[PDB]
RNA sequence: GGCAUGCCGCGAAGCUACCAUCCGCUGGAUUAUGGCUGAACGCCUCUAAGUCAGAAUCCAUGCUAGAACGCGGUGAUUUCUUGCUCCACACAAUAUAGAUGGAUACGAAUAAGGCGUCCUUGUGGCGUCGCUGAACCAUAGCAGGCUAGCAACGGUGCACUUGGCGGAAAGGCCUUGGGUGCUUGCUGGCGAAUUGCAAUGUCAUUUUGCGUGGGGAUAAAUCAUUUGUAUACGACUUAGA
RNA sequence: GCAGUCAAGCGUUAGCGACAUUGCUUUUGAUUCUUCGAUGUCGGCUCUUCCUAUCAUACCGAAGCAGAAUUCGGUAA
RNA sequence: AGAACUGGCGAUGCGGGAUGAACCGAACGUAGAGUUAAGGUGCCGGAAUACACGCUCAUCAGACACACAAAAGGUGUUAGUUCAUCUAGACAGCCGGACGGUGGCCAUGGAAGUCGGAAUCCGCUAAGGAGUGUGUAACAACUCACCGGCCGAAUGAACUA
RNA sequence: GGCCAGCAUCAGUUUUGGUGGCAGGAUAAAUCCAUAGGAAUGUAGCUUGCCUGGUAAGUAUUAUAGCCUGUG
């Protein structure tokens, strides 16, 4: 409903999350993605960096310039995942992609903006206990992205200001209830429990 | 069997600029003072050193080696501004810049093209709000401090004092070895227009790094045999380290192309002059080898991006004698005393 | 002095050389391998849980090029082509990968947590909630009119104004002071028709141009000469008010 | 290979058949001096690219490996 | 290789099978309504990221014209058959016995059971091999085959999917 | 004097819901009530060592809970 929608990647299966990511951008609905380096792939790691490296040596035969770049980043792999579900190839494919980005980590002013996650692909509610997962970010840092030590100091810092702002607005919050409860009892405040409220 | 070539160094397209871009900068050392980590400026040419080692276990032990050694022109140089980078996922940003407004006409010329024909409608309208009080260079040094964690110096080139004589001069972004960066930015803020020594930046026996561009040769593109069934050469960016400086050239005053040992009281401006370059009179640095480029070309030098203890670099020069015959042909004085000598009087003497 | 690149000895320079010289890196993750703890099976065990050392292997450090359709900052941006630009509205065309209330902001765990409370501040006790957001605000007036008061003096749109926070693409947020409208929190005086039993009935702006009026600024590179570090041809780097 | 031998198991359940097993398989490091009708275009230069069923370098391992040095399994292009 | 016989292509459109001239379905004019065969219902791809019983860790499993490198092997997993151990104490874990003729007989510098080799006795018992191994010039030194002291409830062996 | 739609009910094809009465089972069977008994994964009670006031099997087939069996 809401115009724009911002999901965590964090405790996500790149699959399901991906999948159902195309299907709603199909239709007409904003997505962007934020914290792509806490994404989760099911299986071991060393299978995941197997199964990586058989579509690294994929590419132009003779020209090994214009072959399809293996991005490290984890937001370009998760994008690249995302495309072929897509038909890249039609108007339809590449307007839908338009609507849709991907961010490690939570950038302004994404960070202020509220976050979603979806029930049917948290890692941690489909993947059966103890089974063996990989981090995304993980994978990155093993396959050249050197960035996850900058990315940890900005997360950081977003996690300490979004603390101090949780903890004002708790504060808040204590004394709103407190009002709301001071003025229960009320013939308003009757007729409102009185009404299913 | 190997290839022509290395096939990292292909493609091996024009350089897009004659400067050589300096890739990376040495680690910064908190704990060290506010230093300089490079320097830039043009190589003059080729000279001979004769002089002996201290290399125990070496076949030359304690016998006199004679090695090529090569002169650069480094004269005073003067800070002009500061940039400061923050450390973003997709890399190095450059956040703010901050000029003296006390620029030369040598940047002025830089930065134009056809300054004859410009109206020289310099940086005077920006520097208008550095021209009073203050308080604007205040926030930017204070946006500098808050962040941009990583800082970068700004200098020019004394192209006017270069002996080859010119009017424009170059530009590029030097980095500092000092503690965290407010001690930066207040040696910058504190150094704006004050002269840079070379000296104080380098010292005999360091072990140094170097950039510049190769000689160009123009359009440079037989077996039938290449594919399978189932264009240029020169003028592009190379990198060369590991050079030892022998001497720190004080070209400002003489005594400086002799050494303790032979004390033949001169300079170190080969007989006649250097080849296409002109005479040289300010600081230089001589170190050892060769470097890209010819003549006049600008060269930056570098640290090396990392301390070695090899004992190659511990190991210091006993320099004895600095060769500077005339270069223009088959020299064979190193003064006009010593051909007059050989000589004697002449037609033009009498 | 020309002539037979006539030659002779030298001969820079053009080309170019094991046939000359300077340099050719350093931190992690691993294969096999040697172990730890410890089951599986009341023993044992390098593995099932984790982990140590570990290959010219892998990743980066370093190097060459640089999205020719990536990015940030910096200086300037036309005085008689008076031309150009910012901001208040003023009509148009334009088109929206498609407005038709609100992106409502802690993090961590998922064989555990959020909230209030007590202290002894604990990896503590007590009560409280999940088992969906079917949640919170707000939603009454012509797409929201002309008016009278009641008590609150609160809620909120608007231009100034004070300070602070925010650099990951900050361009955003809170707040000090009053001022000016609304107030459906409560009770009254009126217009709704004819838009004919429905014909989305528009009131969202994206950009561009001319107009008023308070300010703002007074540049460029190429053509050409020249230079040669560039140089097949093109391109390019220097110097001349 | 042939012909057996023992027979883990299947057997019309008398026959089959995995692994081993006997006979071809100058006993005095002697010399065979032996190298027997390939009917077809290929053969050799340089450079690049790909594999490991890898020669060196590298990795570690088992050896009458005391060292030198040597025999070999495995990782590694 | 060869025979008679059935279907399709031959002469062929249509849905699916990534695509295959032989596959599955299927009675070919122009349109509308509703139900199906074949394939499926995470996206390309129109349809539940539906219920329920279990398995699958796989270094490139698995979704493969089903055709054979295919027989076994894994101190990998799930489920079943037969035979014995049993509270006359189930398996496995800690401690002792493991004798006496004897150092058997021939081989002989040494074969006291563990360099050679024939049987492997009788006495003796809860039990003892003229010996299973580790190691010694020679025994010697230690373990189990087999038994007992404590435990403390199911266990061991061969096969099938 | 026509073309495009709305409204009410119509005839055919067709889709999705609500509701009532019937026939069949062992004349469905459970469940419910009564009746006589049995057991433990023993209910109350009693009993023995330990100890704050519970604990274990010994008794106890319903007692200060219940279950099943056969029949109606």
């Amino acid at each position: 409903v809401e115009p724009v929608v911002v999901i965590d990647g964090k405790g996500h299966l790149v699959g399901r999350l991906a999948s159902v990511v195309a299907k709603q951008l199909l239709n007409g609905q904003k997505i962007v993605v934020v914290r792509a380096e806490e994404l989760n792939i099911s299986g071991e790691f060393f299978r995941n960096k197997l199964k990586y490296h058989d579509f690294l040596r994929k590419a132009t035969a003779f020209n090994k310039t214009r072959g399809p770049f293996h991005f490290r980043a984890p937001s370009r792999i998760f994008y690249k995942a995302l495309r072929g579900m897509v038909s890249h190839k039609t108007a339809r494919g590449k307007a839908a992609l338009e609507r849709l980005k991907v961010f490690e980590g939570i950038p302004p002013p994404y960070d202020k903006k509220k976050r979603v996650v979806v029930p049917q692909a948290l890692r941690v509610l489909r993947l059966k206990p103890g089974r063996k997962y990989t981090t995304l970010g993980k994978l990155s840092t093993s396959v050249g992205w050197k960035y996850e030590d900058v990315v940890a100091k900005l997360e950081a810092k977003r996690k300490v200001s979004s603390a101090e702002y949780y903890a004002k607005k708790r504060a808040f919050t204590k004394k709103v209830a407190s009002a709301n409860a001071t003025a229960a009892e009320s013939d308003v405040a009757k007729q409102l429990a009185a009404l299913g409220y | 069997a190997p290839r022509h070539g290395h096939l990292g160094f292909l493609p091996r397209k024009r350089a897009a600029s004659i400067r050589a871009r300096v890739k990376a900068f040495p680690k910064d050392d908190r704990s060290k003072p506010v230093a300089l980590t490079s320097f830039l400026g043009y190589k003059a040419g080729m000279t001979t050193i004769v002089r002996d080692l201290d290399r125990p276990g070496s076949k030359f032990h304690k016998r006199e080696v004679v090695e090529a050694v090569t002169v650069v022109d480094t004269p005073p140089v003067v800070v002009v501004g500061v940039v400061g980078y923050v450390e973003t996922p997709r890399g190095l940003r450059s956040l703010t810049t901050v000029w003296a407004e006390h620029l030369s006409d040598e940047v002025k010329r830089r930065f134009y093209k056809n300054w004859y024909k410009s109206k020289k409608k310099a940086f005077t309208k920006y520097s208008a709000k550095y021209a009073q009080d203050g308080a604007g260079i205040e926030r930017e040094l204070a946006r500098i401090k808050k962040y941009a964690s990583v800082v970068r110096v700004l200098v020019h080139t004394q192209i006017r004092k270069t002996p080859l004589a010119q009017k424009k001069a170059h530009l590029a972004e030097i980095q500092l070895n000092g503690g965290s960066i407010s001690e930066k930015v207040d040696w910058a803020r504190e150094h704006f227009e004050k002269t840079v020594a070379v000296d104080s930046v380098f010292e005999q026996n360091e072990m140094i790094d170097a950039i510049a561009v190769t000689k160009g040769h123009g359009f440079e593109g037989k077996v039938a045999c290449i594919g399978a069934w189932h264009g240029q050469r020169g003028y592009h960016s190379r990198t060369s380290i590991n050079h030892k400086i022998y001497r720190v050239g004080k070209g400002d005053d003489e005594a400086n192309g002799a050494t303790s040992f032979d004390r033949t009281k001169k300079t170190i401006t080969p007989m006649g002059g250097f080849v296409h370059y002109g005479e040289i009179k300010n600081d230089f640095i001589m170190v050892k080898g060769c470097i890209p480029g010819n003549r006049k070309r600008i060269v930056t030098l570098r640290k090396s991006l990392y301390t070695n203890t090899s004992r190659k670099a511990l190991e210091e020069v006993s320099l004895k004698w600095i060769d500077t015959a005339s270069k223009f042909g088959k020299g064979r004085f190193q003064t006009p005393a010593e051909k007059h000598a050989f000589m004697g009087t002449l037609k033009k003497d009498l």
